RNA sequence: GAGUGGCGCGGACGCUACGCCGCGACGAGUAGGAGGGCCGCUGCGGUGAGCCUUGAAGCCUAGGGCGCGGGCCCGGGUGGAG
RNA sequence: CGCGUCCCCCGCGAGCGCACGGGGUCGGCGGCGAUGUCGGCUACCCACCCGACCCGUCUUGAAACACGGACCAAGGAGUCUA
């Protein structure tokens, strides 16, 4: 028994303890810490009993098999990746959907989901868009925030919520969920003014615009 | 709505004088014209897009007759401001002087 | 044996 | 393995002398209000 | 019975790894003896040629012991002695790099290959940057890359060069066994130098980029490592 | 012995068929069927040999007796297993790690076994 | 489906063309099989830019790849069906591929003795 | 890019004898393992000289 | 290293040793020299319980492939005895 | 960072976990699908950019205003004996 108090020395640069191994044993205080020195499960039958065994041995075996790999370390599986943001994907910030069916729509930014993807809401009474994911390297992160401080998003909705299950019919949860985020962003977007007929825009490209040039 | 993508002149190969590379392409996006001016593009995607007589699927609807050769920025080339670019099969030469569209979506801003 |  | 000492240091070090060196400019905008 | 000998097998195994810690310590404490040798020898020059200014007297210091030699020209139409020099310095190669100490024999070696090489005094920086970067011993004759303390200590165990940091003081304070730990490294497959040369085939001193470049070296050492 | 008369019928053997750069061996015991000197079925004094049954199902196990060598009516034992696929390799795991007759065939040899049990196996 | 093999690596080849014989273009009495010229003055001999280049031992596949088909297993030639139970455990790897001779009512035997074996045939729907 | 003469840079000696003969090459075999597996330098000389010609191993009178 | 005193019946691949495997450096070439050819041609001794009138040799081919190459193997057609 | 002991001064604790650690993995996804489309490099035809003089031979030096070669098939030149 012993509650698993949490690294005593913090982390200067990656890699890298703040304190040495002689400052480490006074803070871990060592002085006063030293120390000194299945398979075949019965089963009854009705002439006598029976041993069974969970896991007995194999019918089949292939003409030639694969040996076994070697051992690497770096190799993580997806669920336990390490998420980035952009620093310029802040919670509010409206981006410009840039790959799919609602390309060059402006979109309010909500919140970085569990998998990387951006939960993004253009609202449905605007830009036609509902709680949609959108992925970092296809939008644009332009200089145009709003105070989304207070507001709380369902948490029920999340990376398994919006994962196509397998034509496609929107669900009522879909719809209540959505005039229920909507219903408290509408007012800080009709706040700001000009800016609902500004995500209600489509973003494109003229004669004369280098993008190099243009800030956003 | 509008277009979403700025526009590159494919110059020519990537070459000596009496040796040419087919491999990388340099292109000349319209606008730009310095190495100072040409680290926003550095890692986009490019499309040759052309069309040929027969009908080749389209991921998003119908089969249509338009084609793609997918591409990469990869470097700037030289000091006023062209750019070396590598495509998935070597482009055709028919296309040198003719348009390909850079892409925004390896975004960075 | 100094661990001890 | 003394690296990781040496390391160490150097950034310890580095943090100390920028602190100081920003105290010190902290200490000239005192001058210019004064 | 057993129960001794897994026991027995078990104090090897534990004997074993003390005494790796043991030598493990000794690769810490020595790379912190040369580091407090390293900065005390630093100084000395600063506090010699101060007190020299302050009589108002010069201090001409220690010539220096250590070159760094790269052969910077190829294979193609090169005399026989010239050629038989080459390949006594290592230097078989274009872009390939040995140390050579300085004494009165070695430099009337280098000033006869004088076109073909760009060699000057390397500096304590230079000198971890090639044997930690392009570092490959000459272990059974075998281009074999010094990933490890065990290769070093293997070969030039009988010299009391045991690590790294040992081969790296014994290279640049020019000590006793200079020899057996320069002969030890395999000569050095530098890169083309990155932002080129100023002109290969004349002397530093009229423009180019051949002969003695005494401390700027470690410039052209920058660009190919 | 062994690696006398191998020396005479690696390369110059009525059995062996090169071509393609593969050479097998057509013996009536060899298993994994291949030119070696462990896997020919002619040359030692202990062989293991899997066929399929006189009849359509079982398979038969051939084991070469120690005693008579130059007696090749009477040299090979012939046993056969008709039973389920899992106690047809069990017995046969018996037969070769039990007798510690040849155990590095053991395992080429239950391979082989289920080989012919799932070729006279019906096809959907 | 098809009868898969035990493994799919990617056959990479240095070279897809044929070395076709030096002025094998023009004349009809050259073949296009190769023969290294020998003559004083020839350009694809010493290697001149741009002429018909020679095969070298650089040019040589993977020693896991060589000799592969493009599905992944590796052929065997097979006359008659005592031919085949030699393939029965090298069955994953390789494959047979019946002769050109072998007559129609001894393929119908091959083809339906190689299906219960399992093992994979490179032309089984040939006469009929 | 490198100034070698490769004149010598294959080795002339035997790896193996000549001789089809079969019991010699059994012998070989067996002093081939002796010559790995021990720090013997007899096992060495009696392999490297079962390999050499009749010209070169020559008849011990008694 | 070795002695005498103080339940469960289990464990991949391998090793044509003329084979399989590991590490390092290298690779222009006429006359010329050597090695390796599972490159090819025609006949003899052995051998494949080889192939073949349910179609052998030969020949043609925008067919499918293999080999660094010499070359080769399948598909379709013609042909009629090896 | 134990004293029970060897100087001149003043020999086997126990676990669990993270990883810049003797060479890449996902416990991540998204499309399109039966005479109108997917793959097929090599191979038939064509176009475009770069490169690119016609072989053999004697010669210091051959694309040569040096000689032999219109085109195709079969034959055709280091052999045997001492």
């Amino acid at each position: 028994k012993g509650k698993p108090h949490c690294s005593r020395n913090p982390v200067l640069v990656r890699g890298i303890g703040r304190y040495s191994r002689s400052a480490m044993y006074s803070r871990k205080a060592l002085y006063k810490r030293k120390y000194a020195a299945l398979a075949t499960v019965t089963k009854p039958v009705g002439g006598g009993t029976r041993v069974v065994k969970l896991r007995k041995m194999p019918r089949y075996y292939p003409t030639e098999d694969v040996p076994r790999k070697l051992l690497s370390h770096g190799k993580k599986p997806f669920s336990q990746h390490v998420r980035k943001l952009r620093a310029s994907i802040t919670p509010g910030t409206i981006l410009i959907i840039l790959t799919g069916r609602h390309r060059g729509k402006r979109v309010v930014f909500l919140k970085q989901l569990s998998s990387g993807l951006l939960l993004v809401t253009g609202p449905l009474s605007l830009n036609r868009v509902p709680l949609r994911r959108t992925h970092q390297k296809f939008v644009i992160a332009t200089s145009t925030k709003i105070d989304i401080s207070g507001v709380k998003i369902p948490k029920h909705l999340t990376d398994a919520y919006f994962k196509k299950k397998k034509k496609y019919e929107i669900t009522e949860q879909r719809k209540v969920d959505q005039k229920a985020v909507d219903s408290q962003i509408l007012p800080k977007i009709k706040a700001v003014p000009q800016l609902q007929g500004y995500l209600r825009s489509v973003f494109a490209l003229t004669n004369g615009v280098y993008p190099h040039k243009l800030v956003f | 709505s509008g277009r979403l993508w700025c526009k590159a002149i494919f110059a020519g190969y990537k070459r000596g004088l009496r040796n040419q590379r087919e491999h990388t392409a340099l292109l000349k996006i319209e606008g730009v014209y310095a190495r100072d001016e040409t680290e926003f593009y550095l890692g986009k995607r490019c499309a040759y897009v052309y069309k040929a007589k027969n009908n080749t699927v389209t991921p998003g609807g119908k089969p249509n007759k338009t084609r793609v050769i997918w591409g990469k920025v990869t470097r700037a080339h030289g000091n006023s401001g062209m750019v070396r670019a590598k495509f998935r099969s070597n482009l055709p030469a028919k296309a040198i002087g003719h348009r390909i569209r850079v892409m925004l979506y390896p975004s960075r801003i | 044996r100094g661990l001890r | 393995p003394y690296a990781k000492t040496m390391r160490r240091n150097t950034i310890l070090r580095q943090a100390r002398n920028h602190k100081l060196r920003v105290e010190r400019a902290a200490a000239a905008l005192a001058a210019k209000s004064d | 019975n057993f129960a001794e000998l897994k026991i027995k097998r078990l104090r090897k195994k534990f004997a074993q790894k003390m005494l790796r810690k043991a030598r493990r310590k000794l690769i810490y404490e020595k790379a912190k003896h040369y580091h407090k040798e390293y900065r005390q020898m630093y100084r000395t020059e600063i506090r010699m040629a101060r007190m020299a200014r302050k009589a108002g007297n010069f201090y001409v210091p220690a010539e220096p012991k250590l070159a760094f030699v790269i052969r910077i020209r190829g294979i193609n139409g090169v005399s026989p002695k010239v050629r038989k020099v080459l390949q006594l310095l290592r230097l078989r190669q274009i872009f390939n790099g040995t140390f050579v100490k300085l004494n009165k024999a070695s430099i009337n070696m280098l000033r006869i290959v004088e076109p073909y090489i760009a060699w000057g005094y390397p500096n304590l920086k230079s000198v971890n940057e090639l044997i930690y970067k392009r570092g490959y011993g000459k272990i059974n004759k075998k281009r074999i890359a010094l990933t490890d303390n065990t290769l070093i200590a293997r070969s030039l165990g009988k010299y009391n060069i045991i690590c790294m940091e040992d081969l790296i003081h014994e290279i640049y304070t020019v000590g006793k066994h200079f020899k057996e730990a320069n002969n030890f490294l395999w000569p050095f497959k530098l890169s083309s130098p990155r932002g080129g040369m100023k002109k290969k085939t004349t002397h530093f001193v009229e423009g180019g980029d051949a002969g003695n470049r005494e401390d700027q070296i470690n410039r052209l050492i920058r660009r190919m490592n | 012995s062994a690696h006398l008369q191998w020396m005479v019928v690696r390369n110059c053997s009525s059995f062996l068929i090169k071509r393609n750069k593969q050479t097998y061996s057509t013996e009536p015991n060899n298993l994994k069927a291949r030119n070696s000197f462990r896997y020919n079925g002619l040359i030692h004094r202990k062989t293991v040999g899997v066929e399929p049954a006189a009849d359509g199902k079982g398979v038969v196990v051939v084991m070469k007796r120690r005693s008579g060598q130059r007696k090749p009516a009477t040299s090979y034992v012939r046993t056969t297993i008709n039973k389920n696929a899992r106690a047809t390799l069990s017995s046969i795991r018996h037969m070769i790690r039990k007798n510690k007759y040849h155990p590095d065939l053991r395992m080429a040899a239950i391979r082989r076994a289920s080989a012919i049990l799932r070729s006279q196996k019906p096809v959907m | 489906a098809a009868l898969r093999p035990l493994v799919k690596p990617k056959i990479v080849k240095k070279r897809t063309k044929k070395f076709i014989r030096h002025q094998s273009d023009r004349y009809v009495k050259i073949k296009r099989n190769w023969r290294k010229p020998r003559g004083i003055d020839n350009r694809v001999r010493r290697r001149f830019k741009g002429q018909i280049l020679m095969p070298n031992i650089g040019y040589g596949s993977n020693k896991k790849t060589k000799h592969m088909l493009p599905s992944g297993f590796r052929k065997f030639l097979v006359h008659n069906v005592k031919e085949l139970e030699v393939l029965l455990m090298c069955n994953k790897s390789y494959c047979a591929e019946i002769a050109h001779n072998v007559s129609s009512k001894n393929r119908k035997a091959i083809v339906e003795r190689a299906a219960q074996l399992a093992i994979r045939v490179t032309n089984p729907n040939a006469r009929l | 890019g490198v100034d070698i003469l490769h004149n010598k840079d294959r080795k002339v000696w035997r790896k193996e004898p000549k001789s089809q003969d079969m019991y010699l090459r059994l012998l070989v075999k067996l002093y081939r393992f002796l010559a790995r597996h021990t720090n013997s330098t007899f096992n060495q000389v009696v392999l490297k000289r079962l390999f050499m010609s009749r010209t070169k191993r020559p008849p011990l009178s008694l």
